[PDB]
Parts: structure tokens; C-alpha cells; sequence
């Protein structure tokens, strides 16, 4: 929470939006991944959101469900996903890490214990895909626990009694979905409410996007199947594919400065 | 908040992405008003009737039972409009999504059969069907494939994951989570999330309610026990539902062993799995140590659920139900059996069923007891898998 | 002499050896006493109900008649054990059997339908059954032979003449002139020597009974005409029977016409064949110039009988019941619309009873008839046939 | 008739029965089965049984089954039957000539027209194997009308009944069956009924038989799987064949003289 909390008004005082990219731990490989992530970070990401390969992404599309799968041929596990974080966290300690995650790889060997693993290797926030505000409880109470943000999702139709409870129940930043599907006005309620900063999803590929939210009162936008399909598309360039990355991050970066 | 309760003790809710709330909460308000509707029931009732042959009869099965003190009838699903169960069920739903203004219809199957009665169900009632399917199972069940194709479905190939059950249950979610609006989501089996596993078990229970009736008609008195197997558990709960209040009746749940539950290769999470949460829901699932959700495995295609309804979890839990595993072996020496001495031929997920009763049986040829197998469907589908077998054994 | 008359009008009769008319008029005497008998009618409508399933459903299609005057229903034996029809009067042949002291059945079958359903009696009533099927029959209906060694018959493939339905007809009555004594044979159609055509028609009867029971309750009257399917005869006089007596009831049996009755090739010797004497009885058949019996062709091999049944030849004859053809692509095109408008895969010989009932309404689409059509059967064992043809044709 | 007349009582002053074989006409060839004919006859038959190809002779085992089929290979008619009938009775004038026939062959083109046809070619008797005394009326009295014989066949389990019957109706010959199934006391109540002389068929392939028919009181006995499969065994060898034929049919024929 506290690096959230930081960045945004660090953010805020520069009167600009954040740019987070999102991208599956361990894809296409181990090390990979590592070059990755330091290549978003260097290219001006302001936070990350990172998925732990999973074997049933419901809530994401072709693209990502793809990344896990790389992910899995390379034999990454939750084990190695909690190791490549604990060393991102060393190498960068002010950046916010949140994780995506779903709800049996957190219930697996204990909520509790879930949690207590990301307070120490370092991770700001969680948000579990398939938890719905309404099963949240055990969920968000364990982040809070260990000092873990809860991140909960704010659908575009969501109504005045969601808005409330995302804005009372969220921590380091609230989710706001572009649009319903899978992965490939609600905002003044948000402030009314005082609650977490807004940062826009799904759909987010292009610098336009970018200014676009935040011209709309957004605390910035998220963007993973656009980093993701540069992934895939340069997996035989491991080279080409960290200064493609680079390119499409400062150009996203860039749009969401005053 | 929700009208029931999503739970069954522990086991259930409603875990879906928030985006899926509104339609869940949506179906479940349909389903409550339509349990209320006369017109509603009147309408289903004259679809179970005049259209899927309801009721269905309860054989009596003295040639197997012969030297014992068993008595043994088979509720016969195998004749309902279809061949199996799930008939029952996608009737009540493909009802609920026009109750609710939706003409178009999302499903998912694995070995076909949902498939299939999803289908039937779409063309009778004009609704536009649409069915995902692991693409090992498309090529691997061409057959049912094109039984959905003639009676109007499109039928969707899925390669993501292990291109199976699961695989396709995801993918369905995907779509639905995007145009739930017009379309409903018809699971095929009583899991998921809420309000699925209580809908399901309501649109089955006329199975149980059936068999009272004519148990009681026939024998004067309750049965002592009643079995069903398990795959996901709809014609099990459907089974059970009318006697869980009748203590003196015992409900026996059985799961695929496979090869044997200490290879590891069966499809018995409920006494052999670990409670995980997935496709929506809390409830004992097949799973690496890791929490990565595994596949279920059995000669029966039909009951490669990884999973269990959260409400056999529950019965299990406080005892009121008890659940065993039979394996591939005892329920292919089952079918044998039936087809030879009763000239039924039963579906092999059906033979699990009537496997453990023969071992109720056989172990205690003089115990005094009346037991019920529900004959979930009729196996002509496997006539070709257990030929290939016994050809491979000589 | 006999106890009932042979003949219908100039067709019927008993044309078998010397040798085998103690074993018709024994069949006839044991017939006459089962059905004055009000046990053997209690045990015969108990495995009816109890372990067939009957009562059958009468469904009303509503969705394949929009926009015309024709009101349908469809009398649903596809419903019935077995898949269709013939389990009603083989459950009776072989209580016959029974009552006679006989504990072994002859049967033959071409399409293996048959051979299933004496199968399935047989078993479930402690018969010893053997049947015989043309070997071009065996390798071309694998499914049917084992399903019928499954239940513990014995198969007998029969390679003189053709190897077809007609060939098999007489291996088993060499095997029963030698044999009656503790054997019964187990006819599979109405037609043959006396009594079978009574017999049959008697053991199928119920179809028609029913029928009439269910359309006066759901539309206060009788249906304008029922309309059958004919390949021996069994179905089409099994829904005919009862309504005979009714003038205003109309009654059409369906013909095979195959590729078209100019083509010759086809299965309609009602209308297109000449009387002859074969298979024990006087009655219209497919032979040559010189009188050699000849075969029948159908898309659907359960149509492939050679003749037809004596009844439907009289009835024809004093112009009680019209007789009329369907062509294989006009049965695959009822076929086809059952399937994606009613959400039921009919049988290809049902098929061609629903596919002179769409004639019959599409001719006159301002006709105000209410019309009864006899789904004899299920078509799940056509879907490769019906697939094969679509592909054949791109 | 006439033939049977003569034939019984010449065979009665010499104290001796009748040895009847049974072959298919056509049987393998138009050709030789002519051949084979002239030979039994000149083995010693007192009387021929000649049946006519049929699609589905329903009352005969393997052996004739068989038999017919090589006729029909051979792609032998009714009408072609019916010639070597002419010129087999213009062969031989006294030899009684029977013909074994199956009902829709006869009822084809009418049950008169087909008695007529018999008549002009010289035949002297018909059975017709799927027509038992229940259903001969027609049968029989177009038989009498043209001066042929209706054969009728006395099964082993006849009771008083059938025995009156067959022996008022039957002319020629009374077919006394020596058992059930198909091809592959009785006696003294047909005498008393005054019954057409009595030839015991089916099972017939010895020597020793045909002397206890004749001393069981039989006029005689009749043999045809035995020929044909004489035939079937020979066919790569006609002369052979004959030759054989001439040395089986002999045996039996001395097995029935006194
Ligand atoms: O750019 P896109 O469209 O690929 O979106 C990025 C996806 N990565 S993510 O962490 O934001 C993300 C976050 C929550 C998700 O599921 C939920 F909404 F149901 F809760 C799915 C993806
Ligand atoms: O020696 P076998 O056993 O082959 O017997 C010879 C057969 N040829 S036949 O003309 O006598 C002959 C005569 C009548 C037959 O059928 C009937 F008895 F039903 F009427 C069958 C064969
Ligand atoms: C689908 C099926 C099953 C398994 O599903 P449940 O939901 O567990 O009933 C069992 N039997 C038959 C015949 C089936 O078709
Ligand atoms: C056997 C069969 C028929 C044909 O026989 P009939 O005796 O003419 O009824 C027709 N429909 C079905 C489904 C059959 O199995
Ligand atoms: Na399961
Ligand atoms: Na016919």
C-alpha cells in the first residue's frame, strides 16, 4: 500500500498519469522475464502487475492465456514466480509490484500464509480475478493483515452499492474495467467515495488510451495483452523483443505526462 | 447479497470475476419467481412429459439378484429423451433463459453428451446454441459432434489448456462474461457457482421424487439405500434430493476409480482430492501440490469432472451422504453383467453405479436390503469402447 | 383347420413343409388361450410399463408446422427400450414362448434391429436365443452383432443366396422344422405364415390404443389420418389396428421408394411388386420375370424386407389404408428437419413416415389436418450413414 | 400318373422296390446335367426327382442349397428347365419324372398354366415343397386337371388326420419323410387307407437303407443330397463325375431288387 500511496502523489504533484504494464512471471523464460521486467521499469513503468502462470485464466484472453502457457512449458511454478519477486524487490524497491492472481493458487496452501509470502518478498497489492467483492472478505482481511493492498475491480456497470463497497474495501489503487469480457461518472463516484486512485484496464494499447484516462480523471491505465504480444511476437529475437518493449513503454509513458 | 444461500456449509459460493455477479444474481432471481410460477411449472412439467417421456419407469431386476437377499431396481434414465439424465435439467434451463428474455444459449461438454441435451433442448425451444468443446474431445467424440451440428448448435473447438472439460468450462465463462445480456449460460452439471448447483438439483429432482412414488407403490416402504454415480453430481443430487429428509435412507455417491485411486489415475476428488477453490466454486477438486488443476481420469468419459458439486461435499461432511470409487474393471464387469442379464444395456458412467451395488451385494449375499440405482443412460455410445477392450485382452 | 382365419381376404395363408404346421397350429392354440388369459395380459403389461417404458409419449411439433393448418404429433416408440418399436411384440413372443414350455429362440434379422430386441427379450426372460443374419449383414452392422453377443445371444451368419434378410428368413426355419419342439422361432415383423401377422399385430397393437387414448385427451377428437412407415409391417399395423374400425380415420403406409420407383430400385412391393408365394404366405413381393424372389433397396436397411405384410395387401385392396412412397432423399430431408426443428433424430425408416406427413403438409399449407405420424424408431445409429451421404455430396 | 401306375406294378412282379435319386436340373450345366440323367437312368433309376432352380429353396440343406446356386451360375430358367424336361421325356417315354418345386415358381404365372406346361413337356408328378395339405386344394386340382400327379409329403409325426388326407389326395407317390429338418407303422396305415405307393426320402445315401425301406414295407426310396454331393465332389472332373454317379446309383438300385 505504502508504495502506492507514495507514487501516486509523487505522481500527482507532477500532474501526471502512471503507466502500468502487465506481463506473467517466468514468460517466455526464467530469465527472461527478469530482462523483461527491468526493460518496462527502465522504459518508464511506474508500477507492474504481474501474473503467476496459472493452469485456468479464465479471465483472460488468447493472448495471455498464451503467456501461461509459455510459462509453463518453461516449468515455471508459484515457488519460482515468489522467487523472480523477491529479486525484482531487491533490485527495485520503490516501484509498486501487484500481483494478478487467482483464487486457488492463493487458497492452495492458506490465505493467510499466501499473503504473509508477499509481505516478504516485497509485493504491494493482490488481486485475485475470480474473487467478486461479494467473497472477498477472507481475501481482503488477510492482505490488510500483512500489509497488502486489496485490489478490487470496478465493472462499468457497476451500481451505486458496488461503487461504495469497492471504494471502502480497496486499497493502493481501484480497478476500473474499460469493458466487460476477458483480457485482449464511475470515476467521480470513485473520488466521492475517497476511494482508492483509479487506474483504467483492458483495451489500454495505445498512447491515446493512455492520455484519455486520464484527461477522464483517472490515476493513470494498465496494459498487458499489447506488452504480451510483443513477447510473442519477438520470441525467436530475445534482442528485438526487449527494444520493442522499451519503444512501446516510452511512447505509453510518455502520454500520460502533463 | 443473494435471495439463497450460495453455500452448503463450506462448500460453494459464488467465485467468479465481478464482472459475472449481475448475471448470476440475475438468474437466481429468475429461478426463485419461476419456482413460484404455476405457469412456469406447468410448462416444464408438460416437457418432461409429453416431450422427454417422463416419467420414467423403476425396473425391477430379479435375474441379477438371484441366491441373495438383495432387491434391486433401476430408476431408468436410459429411456428419458436423450438417453441420459441431463435432458431433465436443460429443459428447466433453456425455460429459465426465456423466462428471463434471452434466445441465445452457451454451453460447454466434454464427452458430448451436455452437448447433445443442449442442443435438443435450443431447437425445441428456438434458441440459438453454442457449444465449446475441448478439441481432444472434438476428435475424440466425432459422433456427438455432429448430433449437435444436425439439431442446429455450432459447435466450438477449444486448444487452450489440456483441450478438455475444463478447458472448455473456461472458455464458455470468457463468452458469457461478455454477452450475458442476451445469453445464458446452460452448465451442465450441478457445480459451479450459485446459483447453478441449487438450479440444477431443482430441475433434477423429479428423479427422486419419481422414485418414491413408485418404490413405495411397489414395495410399500422406503428404499435402504439409494445409488448413483458421481461425475459432477447432477443425477446423483437429482437422486437424492426427495430422500435426504427420510434418514433411514441411505444415499451412496460413487466416484470413478480409473485405474485405482493409489495410481493416481481415477476421478475421485471428493474422498481423494483436495478442497480448492475453481470454475466458481469451493469444493474438493483434482490439483497439483501447487494448487494447478488437474484432469480426472476413468473409462467413462462422461465422469472426467475434476470436481464435485459443492452440495456431495457437504452431505459427505456431515455424514448424511457416504461416497466409494469403483474402477474401470468393476464397471465394465457391470455392463457385462446388465446387458447379459437383464437385456438393458447401461451407460458405463451408470455401470459405476450399479457396480457398487453388486459388491452391496455380493459381499453380503444374506444382508436383506432394497436398493435403487439410478440408471443414468443407456450405453449404446460404449458399445465400441468396451469391444476395443475386451478385444485388446483376448 | 385353425382356430382364426389365415388369410386376409386373397393374401396370407400357411405356405411352410408339412413338417412345420404342427409347430403354426400349436403357436396359434397358445396364442388364442395367452390372449384370453388375464395373467399372461398382466405379466405381458407389466414388462410393458415396468421395464419397456410404456406408456410412449404423443409429442406435438408445434415448430415444424408454423405457418400452415397442419396440426402433428409424433407417437413417440423411439422412446420405447431398445430404440424402437419391435421390443413390444418380442417381449410378447417370447412370454408365448414361455407359456408353450419352450425355453430357446430362433430368430433373423437383416439390419440387426431384430436380432437386438430377441437379444434383449431373451435375456431378460431366461431364453436361450440364437439368431441368424446374412454374413454381407454382419460385416456391415458390427454395432448391432455385438450388442446382441453382449446379451448372451448367439450369432449365426448365413452366406447362401444373397446373405441378406431373405437368406437368413429361411436358415432359421431349416433350423426350427427340426427343432420346435423346445425352440420357439421369433418372427421379427407382421408377415409370414399364420398366425404371425395376427400375432404381431396383436403384440403391437398397444401403439395404436394409445394413440388414440392420448389424441382424443390432448385434442378432443380423432386424428384426421395416421401415417406409418412399412418395410414388413409391424409398426404401420400396430398404429393402424385400433382405428380401423374408425372410417374417418385415415390410415397411409410408407413404402421405401430408393432411388426412385423407375430407377426398380426400391422397397415397395405393396404398390410396385407382384403377388407371389414365399416366406409362407401369399402376399405382394419384389421378384423377378420368372419368379425368383428378389431384394429390396432402401437407404434404410430396417426397410429392406422383400414383401410386405398380408393385412396391409388386404387392407389395400378393399382401398381401408393408402399405400404411397418415399425416396431416400426425401427420408433424409425429414430426417435433417426433425433434427434441428423438434431437437429429435429420428430413425431413417420413421424418417420416411414424417417425410410423407411434410408432403402432405406442404402441398396444402391451408389443409386444416390433424395428422398422427409413427416415430417407430430412434435415428442415433443412422448418424454416420445420414453423414457419410452430406460429405459424399460436399 | 399313368408312369407311376406302370412303373409300381412291374416293379411288384419282380418283387423289387424303386430307386429314386434326386438332382437339380442345370446342375453344373444345361450340358451335363443332361449328362448326368442319361446316366442315372443308366445306373439303374427307376424314377427321376428333378428340381428347379429356385432364389430361395427354403426346405433343402448346404448340399442342394449349393446345388442351385451353380445352376443359377450357370444361368439356368425355369424355361430352360422346362426344355430339358421336353427332351429328357423324349429320351426316355416310361421313366416317371418328378418335379420338385417351390409355390411362387408354380403360382408365377398361374397355378393352371404351370400344371398345362408339365403336362406338355411329359412330366408326371409335383411337389411342391412350401404347400402342406392345408393349402393343396388349388394346387391338386390343377395337377389332376392336366394328368399329374400332386405329391404329398407324410411327416414321421403324422397323425391319423394327415395320414387320411395325404392318401385321398396324394396320386403317383406317397413322400414318406424318415425324418424333421431338411434334406441332406406310417407305412401299413397308408395301405389301409389305400395311399399311392410309399418312397421314403431325406437321409437316404446307403445301400442298406433303400433294403430296409423296401423291407419296411416301402415301395421304394429316394436319394438326393447323396447325388449331389457326388456332383459338388467332381466338378473340376465331369467324366469322373458320371463315372462315379453310374457306380453309387447302381449300388443302390441292386440294394432294392429281391
Ligand atoms: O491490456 P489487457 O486488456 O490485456 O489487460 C491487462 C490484463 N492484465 S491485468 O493485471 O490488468 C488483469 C486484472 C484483473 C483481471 O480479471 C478481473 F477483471 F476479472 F478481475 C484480468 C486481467
Ligand atoms: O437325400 P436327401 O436328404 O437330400 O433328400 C432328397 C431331397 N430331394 S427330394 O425331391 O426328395 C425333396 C422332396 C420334398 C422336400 O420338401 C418337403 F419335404 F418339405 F416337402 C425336400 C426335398
Ligand atoms: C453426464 C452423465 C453423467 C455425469 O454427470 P453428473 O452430473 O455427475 O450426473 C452420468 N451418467 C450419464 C449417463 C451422463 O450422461
Ligand atoms: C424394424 C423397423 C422398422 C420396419 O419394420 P416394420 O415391421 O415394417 O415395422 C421400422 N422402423 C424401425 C425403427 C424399425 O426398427
Ligand atoms: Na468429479
Ligand atoms: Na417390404
Amino acid at each position: 500500500m505504502e508504495r502506492y500511496e507514495n507514487l501516486f502523489a509523487q505522481l500527482n504533484d507532477r500532474r501526471e498519469g502512471a503507466f502500468v504494464p502487465f506481463v506473467t512471471l517466468g514468460d517466455p523464460g526464467i530469465e527472461q522475464s527478469l530482462k523483461i521486467i527491468d526493460t518496462l521499469i527502465d522504459a518508464g513503468a511506474d508500477a507492474l502487475e504481474l501474473g503467476v502462470p496459472f493452469s485456468d485464466p479464465l479471465a483472460d484472453g488468447p493472448t495471455i492465456q498464451n503467456a501461461n502457457l509459455r510459462a509453463f512449458a518453461a516449468g515455471v511454478t508459484p515457488a519460482q514466480c515468489f522467487e523472480m519477486l523477491a529479486l525484482i524487490r531487491e533490485k527495485h524497491p520503490t516501484i509498486p509490484i501487484g500481483l494478478l492472481m487467482y483464487a486457488n493458487l492463493v487458497f492452495n496452501n492458506g490465505i493467510d500464509a499466501f499473503y504473509a509470502r508477499c509481505e516478504q518478498v516485497g509485493v504491494d497489492s493482490v488481486l485475485v480475478a475470480d474473487v467478486p467483492v461479494e467473497e472477498s472478505a477472507p481475501f481482503r482481511q488477510a492482505a490488510l493483515r500483512h500489509n497488502i493492498a486489496p485490489i478490487f475491480i470496478c465493472p462499468p456497470n457497476a451500481d451505486d452499492d458496488l461503487l461504495r463497497q469497492v471504494a471502502s474495501y480497496g486499497r493502493g489503487y481501484t480497478y476500473l474495467l474499460s469493458r466487460s469480457g476477458v483480457t485482449g461518472h464511475l470515476i467521480e463516484k470513485l473520488k466521492e467515495y475517497h476511494a482508492a486512485p483509479a487506474l483504467q484496464g483492458f483495451g489500454i494499447s495505445s498512447p491515446e488510451q493512455v492520455s484519455a484516462a486520464v484527461r477522464a480523471g483517472a490515476a493513470g491505465a494498465i496494459s498487458g495483452s499489447a506488452i504480451v504480444k510483443i513477447i510473442e511476437k519477438n520470441l525467436a529475437s530475445p534482442k528485438q523483443m526487449l527494444a520493442e518493449l522499451r519503444s512501446f513503454v516510452s511512447a505509453m509513458k510518455a502520454a500520460s505526462r502533463a | 447479497t443473494t435471495l439463497l444461500n450460495p453455500y452448503f456449509g463450506e462448500f460453494g459460493g459464488m467465485y467468479v470475476p465481478q464482472i459475472l455477479m449481475p448475471a448470476l444474481n440475475q438468474l437466481e432471481e429468475a429461478f426463485v419467481s419461476a419456482q413460484k410460477d404455476p405457469e412456469f411449472q406447468a410448462q416444464f412439467a408438460d416437457l418432461l412429459k409429453n416431450y422427454a417421456g417422463r416419467p420414467t419407469a423403476l425396473t425391477k431386476c430379479q435375474n441379477i439378484t438371484a441366491g441373495t437377499r438383495t432387491t434391486l431396481y433401476l430408476k431408468r434414465e436410459d429411456l428419458l429423451h436423450g438417453g441420459a439424465h441431463k435432458t431433465n435439467q436443460v429443459l428447466g434451463q433453456a425455460l429459465l433463459a426465456k423466462r428471463m428474455g434471452k434466445s441465445e444459449i452457451i454451453a460447454e461438454t466434454g464427452a458430448g453428451q451436455h452437448g447433445v441435451a443442449s442442443a435438443l433442448a435450443s431447437a425445441l425451444l428456438g434458441l440459438k446454441c453454442r457449444i465449446y468443446m475441448g478439441a481432444k474431445d472434438v476428435e475424440r467424440q466425432s459422433p456427438n459432434v455432429f448430433r449437435m451440428r444436425l439439431m442446429g448448435a455450432e459447435v466450438i473447438p477449444v486448444h487452450s489448456g489440456s483441450a478438455t472439460l475444463k478447458d472448455a468450462c473456461n472458455e464458455a465463462l470468457r463468452d458469457w462474461s461478455g454477452s450475458y445480456e442476451t445469453a445464458h449460460y446452460m452448465l451442465g452439471t450441478a457445480a459451479g457457482p450459485h446459483p447453478y448447483p441449487t438450479i440444477v438439483r431443482e430441475f433434477q429432482r423429479m428423479i427422486g421424487e419419481e422414485t418414491k412414488a413408485q418404490i413405495l407403490d411397489k414395495e410399500g416402504r422406503l428404499p435402504d439405500a439409494v445409488i448413483a454415480c458421481v461425475g459432477g453430481g447432477s443425477n446423483a443430487i437429482g437422486m437424492f434430493a426427495d430422500f435426504i429428509n427420510d434418514t433411514s435412507v441411505g444415499l451412496i455417491g460413487v466416484e470413478p476409480g480409473g485405474h485405482g485411486i493409489e495410481t493416481g489415475e481415477h476421478g475421485a476428488p471428493l474422498k481423494h482430492g483436495r478442497v480448492g477453490i475453481y470454475f466458481g466454486m469451493k469444493a474438493p477438486m483434482m490439483q497439483t501440490a501447487d494448487g494447478q488443476i488437474e484432469e480426472s481420469y476413468s473409462i467413462s468419459a462422461g465422469l472426467d469432472f475434476p470436481s464435485v458439486g459443492p452440495q456431495h461435499a457437504y452431505l459427505n461432511s456431515i455424514g448424511r451422504a457416504d461416497y466409494v470409487s469403483i474402477t474401470d474393471d468393476e464397471a465394465l464387469e457391470a455392463f457385462k453383467t446388465l446387458c447379459r442379464h437383464e437385456g438393458i444395456i447401461p451407460a458405463l458412467e451408470s455401470s459405476h453405479a450399479l457396480a457398487h451395488a453388486l459388491k452391496m451385494m455380493r459381499e453380503q449375499p444374506e444382508k436383506e436390503q432394497l436398493l435403487v440405482v439410478n440408471l443414468s443412460g443407456r450405453g449404446d455410445k460404449d458399445i465400441f469402447t468396451v469391444h476395443d477392450i475386451l478385444k485388446a485382452r483376448g
